């Protein structure tokens, strides 16, 4: 009973609402469109290599 | 005599190579115009 009373008294006077402030996921996703831009550059250079391919045979 | 045929045939081959690298460096120009706006509004 004393443990229960101490548990509720330690948690008594902090009763209010809590805002999850800030957008950490918005800043976290800010690497991902740069990464897909890097992937766009990757497919661009892959197409550069594929255009380099056919002049080798002929 | 026939070296002139070689000159005439390789002149347009090196010009075609210059154009083939020209499209590639134009694509790289598009890439660098993409990348200079990245740091422009990074903050």
């Amino acid at each position: 009973e004393a443990e229960l009373s101490a548990q509720i008294r330690y948690l008594t006077q902090v009763a209010t609402g809590q805002p999850h402030e800030g957008s950490s996921y918005s800043s976290r996703k800010d690497c991902q469109m740069a990464l897909k831009r890097v992937d766009y550059a990757r497919l661009k250079l892959s197409d550069v290599a594929r255009t380099c391919e056919q002049m080798l045979e002929n | 005599s026939e070296e002139r045929r070689e000159i005439a045939e390789v002149n347009k081959k090196l010009k075609q190579k210059n154009q083939q690298l020209k499209q590639i460096m134009d694509q790289l120009r598009n890439l660098i115009w993409d990348i200079n706006a990245m740091l422009a509004m990074r903050n």
